[PDB]
Formats: structure tokens, C-alpha cells, sequence
């Protein structure tokens, strides 16, 4: 419980840089529709658990260079508040 | 108060570069861009490029000329545009705009009258326009003043310190040789005049003067 | 880089009624679509944020709508004070672009130019300098002819005239007739006339002054 | 730590190799769009982490087979790299 | 197959000024453009890489955009050297197609 | 140094088969790809065919008559092109480029002048145009050279080995009877004519033939 909450707060720092990044690196290409915080945040979500809905990605080097780093710390606290959370309700089942 | 300060205007000779303000105030966050937007005389609103001053990374129009650059510093919280190598075609009115992050420029400057031209800067000449001795006085009175012989754009000319908005008319300039003339028109009722004092305030950022002048009934 | 297409560029409308100002983009953009109104020798103010939604201070007569490509600014009844031009921004792709702009023009009723005529000054005079000023303030429509006459013969030479857009507050126009002379050729004659040929009447406004 | 950076190397060896394939596999289909090494290298990325950009993906056969080589072999390496990080951040939360 | 068309095909000059060459794409290829330049009896030499990005060697007058459909290759201030046909290719797409070409007369 | 070499011209009878060469050098990569552009006289590029020495694998345009195979010899760093059964619609010039697999051609040849005719290969006939003894000499004196009866296209004319490149004028040739015709003009001053010598450098590589010829006053 002391753990996952860490997860989740490391979660959240690399969402806001992922996020802040994006923006960053993204204006300045003529076509990228990652250019506002926003929707660049909720880029960071859709890359972090992998969704996969398609509407939102970068176009440019260091944009998919931030994706990557997205990617590694998104994909790896995710995992760690999925399973923590699938703990959690392990632990209520044998409670009943 | 105002949020984002502009000075008025900035002359410059053909080929010469110049570096305009943007004066911030007020609220101020690390996800706030600078824009420029420019406006020639007569036409719509140009994307010139935009700035985060807490990076100081800057982007620019890549469909038109490249002649500006963008610059920051964020003690001052006061954004810089670096016009060089300027033309006639390259004299208009440059606003500076504050972007969230979120796209919309929430906030505008004033703009900076830029004008690019050879002629020098002349103060302008005010002059009292009262009515004739044989005027005949209705409930209303027009009274005006004639700016005339300056250089370059623009003039704010006020009645009153601005206590005098309704029924004044400001006719646009018109360029005689190198030299701009326009004339301001006030209304104000026959009862009120010259009863109650009425005074011009027209200034010229360009020569950095303004000048006051009551009008008073011949003698 | 997404082309704006605002059409038309003049929306002449009646007081009271509904108006549509439409904007087109170049592809689906979503509703990432701005709009700014601009008046005369004034900055851009936004008036409508992400097609729809308004912002703090706007009257709500101003009604955003459309997405896609398709835009709408809407003014349920104009007023006045609603004369500028008003401009579509887009922020879905970079860089951001803005539209060509429209102008929103008023059809009022017709009214009567209030001719005033004004001689010289003497801070004027005193310096070789002479200009009549003939201000033809508050008409409509926009169709006027101003004519100066000196000793009753017609001139023509040294009449500058200067036009402002329709006013923000009456929806009417005004027309400053400045005739320029010198200190001598001004001292050489006696009347000044300025006269006002609008639809208004068919016999013109005249205001006239003697020197003398 | 020591298995961790052979499984980044192994995915590294994936990535290069699977975007060396694609690029060869996909030159010579009209209309596709996987014909440069560059973006190639991105697309192995959207691949193996499974992110779902759907920007770029192959439309040939052989194209399709070195896709689910990356996919094995780059979702295998991805999940050893996500959980080694993942348990490197779990003995943080003890040491606290 | 991507059809890049060129218009105009001819492109009259005064010396100085800025100048344009458009090139429309038959559906969007991004910012995957290309700007090349030929002279007479000459090969091509490559001006503009990935739409804007330039070239060693080549002249920074020589400025492109675009994206999408439409792109544009900008000789800000043309000279006499300048007088040569340019031509548009994409990379988005396979095959890679070129355009009808555009000559400089100043 | 040329990266990328090219021959001069391939003269083919209509109905017969060629391999035209492209000679690399310098930095090469496994990530190259060779390419190989068609130019027709008067008309654009038109893309050929690509292919990767590095693995051997070779793409063609199919929406063009496939008439072309391209093969390579890693050892050699050479490409090829086997142009085969040849009609009069198939002479033009073949470009080679280079690309690093990133999409643009980067580094191009010098192009093969292909051409599809039964006519025989003729060198070319060169002859001085030096001045008439009558002709008025100013500032500037122009001199010159023809370029006769020669067969296939083209001719490489140089004027002093290329140390004279400014001031001269190569027109292009005029079929004639299966002959061509052209004429290079070199204008000097006066002052350095004849007093310092000059030369022009007419080559063919259809007959593997470079001549020279001085340009003497006449006597
Ligand atoms: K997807």
C-alpha cells in the first residue's frame, strides 16, 4: 500500500514531463497535432497503458524520443498500479 | 491593468532592424507561449511565431520570410522580436498574444505601428477648430481639432482625458508628402459649451510627444 | 497547414436579426477552432474558445458552432458595437493558422450628415498655414459628395477627403472635407462653402462662413 | 541488473533488425508507407511495446512475418525490461 | 501512386524578389517531400530535404514548406544562377514519384 | 571526388539490349540503396527502379513497361541495368543515385545519354572560328569553334582544360541527316587574344574521342 502509492506518484511526473515534452518538442513541425497540454497529457495516458486508440502521436525525432521515455517509466508504474490493485482484490476474495 | 505592454511606434530605414517589447504582467506560468501575430495595413491577422520564454525555445513561419527572432528574458518577463533587414513590405502592426498552452491567445498586446521609411519623425502640429462668429447653435455643438504634418503612424488623439468618448469621430489620416493629416471631431451639447472646458489630447509615440489644446470660442 | 476559409468577407445584416459567419478549413480539424473580433484601430479580442464555448466578459450574443471543417460565429441580433472583423484561428495542427476575415456591416436607417464648417485657426494662420476643415458627421448611407465653393465659383484643388469606417455606436458614417490653401490665396476671398450632396435630401446641406 | 541489460540488448538487436526487414519486405507494395529505415526503427518501437499509434504499420506478407517476429521476440524482451525496472523500484519502496 | 503535380510549369521572375514553386500531392504524404534542382545539361542537385529541412552547400535562399497535400520550395531574393528546373519527390509512399518539374526564367 | 561515375553515352540499334554501369565510391553503407531516374529530352524525371546491393533485391516500376534489371556487384561497388530490346521511345538520359535509405537522393551521377538508332558512331569534326582580317576588335574579342557531323549525342566542349568557364556560350545541336551540329563561343579580352593561347576541348565518348584545337589569327 506504502509502495503502490509511489508507483502512482511516479505515474503522475512522467505523465506532466511526458506531456510538457511532447509540446515541447512538437511545435515547430508543419502537421503536428501534439502542440497543446491538454491533449498532450491525454497522449501520455493513451502511450502509458497502451491503449491504443490511434488519434494523438508524434510526428517528430525527439517527440518520439520522449514517447520512448514515456514508454519505459509509463508502461513500468502502470504495471505496477495494475498489479498492486489486482492484489488488492486478490486479497478481498479470500476475505469474502 | 494591462496585462501584455507594447511600445507605440518604431521607425526604421529601409534595410535597417529594429527590436520590439512585450512587457508582461500578471499572472505568469512555465506553460505560457509568446506569440507574434502581424497585421499589415488593410489586410487579416499573420502568425509570425511563438516563444516559451521558460525553455526560450522559439518557432517561426516557415511559409513566409523568415526576418524575425524571437527571443526572452524571463526576470524582466518581457519577450523580444528582432525585425532585421526591413522593407516596405514589412511595415505593419505587430501584436504580441499570451498562449495557456491551450492554443487561444486569451490575452492580446496593443500592437506596435512599425513603419519602415527613409522620411523622419515629425511631431505632429495641433490646432483649435472652433466654430465661425456666425455659426448658428443648435442642442449640439461639433467642435474639432486639425492634426496636421506628421510622421510617422500613429496619433491617439482624446477629448477631455477620455472623459469626452461619446460623439467623437477620428477621420483616418492622409498621407501628404511624408507628412500625415487628420482631424478629430467632437459633439457636445450647446449647454455644455463653453460653459464646461473641452481640450484635445492628441500624442505621438513616435517623437514620444503629447500635446493638449483647449478649444476656445473666437474672440 | 490548414487553410481557413472564411466566406463571405462582408455580411451586411438588419439590426434585430440573425447572423452567421462561416469559416472553412482545409481538413477535418475537430473543433480546435478560435474566434477573435477586431475593431477599428483596435487589438484582437477573442470572443468564442474551442467552437463553442464562450468566454468571461463576450455577450453571450456571440454563439459559436460547427466541427470538422464547417464553422460557425453566430450574433443573435447585432447591435452597434458588434462592427468589427472577426477572425477564425485555428491550434489542431502547427503552426497555427488564421482566417482571411470578415466584416460585419449594419443596415440602419438613413439619416441626415450634420455639416459643421470651421475657418482656420489663428495658431494656424500665424504660421503661413490655412485648411478649412467641413466635418460631415453621423449619415447613412455611406454615398455622399461634399463640394467647396469660394466666392461662389467651385474649387477643387487642395480638397482632401477622409472617410471612417461605419460607426461603432450609431452604425453610421462620417466624412472630414479639408480644403488646404495658403496664407494669402485664404486672405484673397471672402466666403467659404462646403456643400453636402446626400440621398437624403435633394436640395444639399450647405454651410458656409465669411472671412470678412 | 546483470540479466536486465541483456534483455535491452536483445531487444535492441530486434528493433534493428526488424526495421532492416520491414524497409526490404515493404519496398515494391504500392502504398507502403514502411519503405524508410528511420521511421522503420519507430515502428518496431509501436511493435514491441504495443502502444497502438496505428501511423504506420506493413501490408505485405513477408512484411507481416518480420511483424510478428517483432512482435515475439520484442514484447518477450519488453516485459523482462518492464518487470526488472519494475522490481528495481520495488526495493526502493523498502529502502524508503 | 502518389501524383505530385507541379504548377506552375513556368515561373516568370523580377530579380530581388521572393518567389515561389508549388507543388500539390494527390493525397497527404506528411512533410515526406523532397526539392531537387537541375540545370541545363546537368544532373539533379538536391536542395530541400523533408520539406524544410536544407542541405549543406545549398544557398539558405532556397527555403521550403508545407505539408499535407500542398508544399512549397521559396527562393527569397532569385539570381541568376537560380535558373534551372525543380523538381518535387515524395517518399511516403512506394513507389517514390517525382513531379512534372518547374523552370526559373527571371 | 565523383561519387557515383557514369559513361558518357551508349549508342544502340533499335531492338538490341545494353548494360549501363554506375561506379560508386566513397562511404557505403549496408543501409544504401542505388536507384536509377529517367530523363527523355524535354521531359522529367521519371523513376526507374531501386535496389539495395547490400542483399541483392531489386524493386521496378510497374506502372511503366518493366524493361530494365538491375543487379550488383558488392566487390566492385558498381550497379547495373540491363536495358533490353530498346526502341526510339527509350532514348534518354539514365541517372544513378544514391540513398541512404532515408528516402531523398543525396548524392546523384552524371547521367548516360542513351540513344536508340541504327546510325553508325561518328566523331566529331572541330574547326576554328577565329576572326575575319577585317573584323573590329573592342574591349572584347569572341572567339569560337564548330562541332560538325557527329554521331551520337553528346560532346563535353571546354575552353583551356576549364580554365576559361566564364564568357562562353555551347548552343545545342541541330540533327542533320543523322549528323549533329553544334557551336561553342568563348568571348576574352582583347587584350589577352592572341597574346595569351587559347583552346577548345571538344570530347565524345560515344567514339571514346577528346580532341583539341587552338584558335590561331588567321594570316
Ligand atoms: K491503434
Amino acid at each position: 500500500w506504502r509502495c503502490a502509492g509511489a508507483a502512482t506518484v511516479l505515474l503522475v511526473i512522467v505523465l506532466l514531463a511526458g506531456s510538457y515534452l511532447a509540446v515541447l518538442a512538437e511545435r515547430g513541425a508543419p502537421g503536428a497535432q501534439l502542440i497543446t497540454y491538454p491533449r498532450a497529457l491525454w497522449w501520455s495516458v493513451e502511450t502509458a497503458t497502451t491503449v491504443g486508440y490511434g488519434d494523438l502521436y508524434p510526428v517528430t525525432l525527439w517527440g518520439r524520443l520522449v514517447a520512448v521515455v514515456v514508454m519505459v517509466a509509463g508502461i513500468t508504474s502502470f504495471g505496477l498500479v495494475t498489479a498492486a490493485l489486482a492484489t488488492w482484490f486478490v486479497g478481498q476474495c479470500q476475505q469474502q | 491593468q494591462v496585462q501584455l505592454q507594447q511600445p507605440g511606434a518604431e521607425l526604421v530605414k529601409p534595410g535597417a532592424s529594429v527590436k520590439l517589447s512585450c512587457k508582461a504582467s500578471g499572472y505568469t506560468f512555465t506553460s505560457d507561449w509568446i506569440h507574434w501575430v502581424k497585421q499589415r495595413p488593410g489586410h487579416g491577422l499573420e502568425w509570425i511565431g511563438e516563444i516559451i520564454p521558460s525553455y526560450g525555445r522559439a518557432n517561426y513561419n516557415e511559409k513566409i520570410q523568415k526576418k524575425a527572432t524571437l527571443t526572452a528574458d524571463k526576470s524582466s518577463s518581457t519577450a523580444f522580436m528582432q525585425l532585421s533587414s526591413l522593407t516596405s513590405e514589412d511595415s505593419a502592426v505587430y501584436y504580441c498574444a499570451r498562449e495557456r498552452g491551450d492554443g487561444y491567445f486569451a490575452v492580446w498586446g496593443a500592437g506596435t505601428t512599425v513603419t519602415v521609411s527613409s522620411a523622419k519623425t515629425t511631431p505632429p502640429s495641433v490646432y483649435p477648430l472652433a466654430p465661425g462668429s456666425a455659426a448658428q447653435t443648435n442642442s449640439m455643438v461639433t467642435l474639432g481639432c486639425l492634426v496636421k504634418g506628421y510622421f510617422p503612424e500613429p496619433v491617439t488623439v482624446t477629448w477631455n482625458s477620455g472623459s469626452l468618448s461619446s460623439g467623437v469621430h477620428t477621420f483616418p489620416a492622409v498621407l501628404q508628402s511624408d507628412l500625415y493629416t487628420l482631424s478629430s471631431s467632437v459633439t457636445v451639447p450647446s449647454s455644455s459649451w463653453p460653459s464646461e472646458t473641452v481640450t484635445c489630447n492628441v500624442a505621438h509615440p513616435a517623437s514620444s510627444t503629447k500635446v493638449d489644446k483647449k478649444i476656445v470660442p473666437r474672440d | 497547414d490548414i487553410l481557413l476559409t472564411q466566406s463571405p468577407a462582408i455580411l451586411s445584416v438588419s439590426p434585430g436579426e440573425r447572423v452567421s459567419f462561416s469559416c472553412r478549413a482545409s481538413q477535418s480539424i475537430g473543433t480546435d477552432i478560435h474566434w477573435y473580433q477586431q475593431r477599428t484601430n483596435g487589438s484582437p479580442r477573442l470572443l468564442i474558445k474551442y467552437a463553442s464555448e464562450s468566454i468571461s466578459g463576450i455577450p453571450s450574443r456571440f454563439s459559436g458552432s460547427g466541427s470538422g471543417t464547417d464553422f460557425t460565429l453566430s450574433i443573435n441580433s447585432v447591435e452597434s458595437e458588434d462592427i468589427a472583423n472577426y477572425y477564425c484561428q485555428q491550434s489542431n495542427r502547427w503552426p497555427f493558422t488564421f482566417g482571411s476575415g470578415t466584416k460585419l456591416e449594419i443596415k440602419r436607417a438613413d439619416a441626415a450628415p450634420t455639416v459643421s464648417i470651421f475657418p482656420p485657426s489663428s495658431e494656424q494662420l500665424t504660421s503661413g498655414g490655412a485648411s478649412v476643415v467641413c466635418f460631415l458627421n453621423n449619415f447613412y448611407p455611406k454615398d455622399i459628395n461634399v463640394k467647396w465653393k469660394i466666392d461662389g465659383s467651385e474649387r477643387q484643388n487642395g480638397v482632401l477627403n477622409s472617410w471612417t469606417d461605419q460607426d461603432s455606436k450609431d452604425s453610421t458614417y462620417s466624412m472630414s472635407s479639408t480644403l488646404t490653401l495658403t496664407k494669402d490665396e485664404y486672405e484673397r476671398h471672402n466666403s467659404y462653402t462646403c456643400e453636402a450632396t446626400h440621398k437624403t435630401s435633394t436640395s444639399p446641406i450647405v454651410k458656409s462662413f465669411n472671412r470678412n
